[PDB]
């Protein structure tokens, strides 16, 4: 498990980049549970790109 | 498939003379992007290079290279020369992109030994574990570079590499070497910082 600081500044950046790939696909609420699971466990690029918008 | 996008855009602006102005913007893009600038279509910053080397090191590699780059223009002085269309360029070897905005000055004891200015930056850089990744600072000036991570210097050793221009260099990267990395870039009269993340994605 990362430590709480890492896992804190993931947060905001794994953010960033799920909204930005998703757009308005994504609601920020629902870019916050994938940041949530990715900054505390290890994602695939996979995951983090397509999670929040499955549709692409 | 490379891919690169805008994600924080340029916005027009009526700015006073004499004061310190700063443009910023921030680009996704895989594989990594560099930024320059033009004004009224001519280079002030930055330049179209790559990270030719770390190519080189990810040979044979399945390659993520994917995340934010961010970019800052500093106008010291803002006066009617400064008048004019600034763009922000992203380039990733195989896209570009672009975000453009109409500055201009309004109005007329502006200022030399000052602190560097990080111009260019990682924001986030996501890379499978494995393989080599790259944090990069980029200065207004030749500086000298400190890396730090978990309040800690970042030392040179068989894994870390921290180069002349203000790459940060990590081998072999797994899932502990996660989250931020200041580059602290140093002339004789200070110091400039700026944060960057590593994310190493699982490899499957």
């Amino acid at each position: 498990v990362p430590a709480p600081g890492e896992t804190r500044a993931c947060g905001r950046k794994l953010i960033s980049l799920v909204m930005a790939v998703c757009g308005d696909l994504c609601n920020p609420q629902e870019g916050k549970d994938i940041a949530t699971e990715c900054c505390g466990n290890q994602c695939s690029d996979d995951y983090i790109r397509s999670a929040c918008c499955p549709h692409h | 498939p490379a891919k690169i996008k805008i994600v924080a855009p340029l916005e027009s602006a009526l700015i006073p003379g004499g004061e310190t102005y700063q443009l910023r913007c921030d680009i996704m893009s895989t594989p990594a992007a560099t930024i320059h600038w033009k004004f009224n279509g001519k280079l002030i910053q930055g330049s179209n290079e790559l990270n030719v080397e770390e190519k080189l090191l990810n040979f044979g590699k399945a390659i993520v290279d994917t995340g934010i780059v961010a970019s800052i223009l500093t106008i010291q002085c803002p006066s009617a020369e400064n008048s004019g269309t600034y763009s922000c360029v992203g380039y990733n070897g195989h896209q570009t992109i672009e975000t453009v905005a109409e500055v201009e000055i309004e109005g007329e004891g502006c200022r030399h030994k000052s602190a560097p200015e990080i111009v260019f930056w990682t924001d986030s850089r996501f890379e499978m574990t494995g393989n080599v990744a790259t944090l990069v600072c980029r200065a207004n000036q030749q500086v000298d570079w400190v890396w730090m991570s978990n309040d800690e210097l970042v030392k040179n050793n068989d894994k870390f590499t921290v180069l002349s221009n203000g790459d940060l260099v990590i081998k072999n990267i797994v899932w502990d070497d996660m989250g931020t990395y200041t580059c602290i870039a140093r002339n004789q009269f200070g110091e400039a910082r700026q944060e960057t993340f590593l994310y190493p994605t699982a490899h499957h």
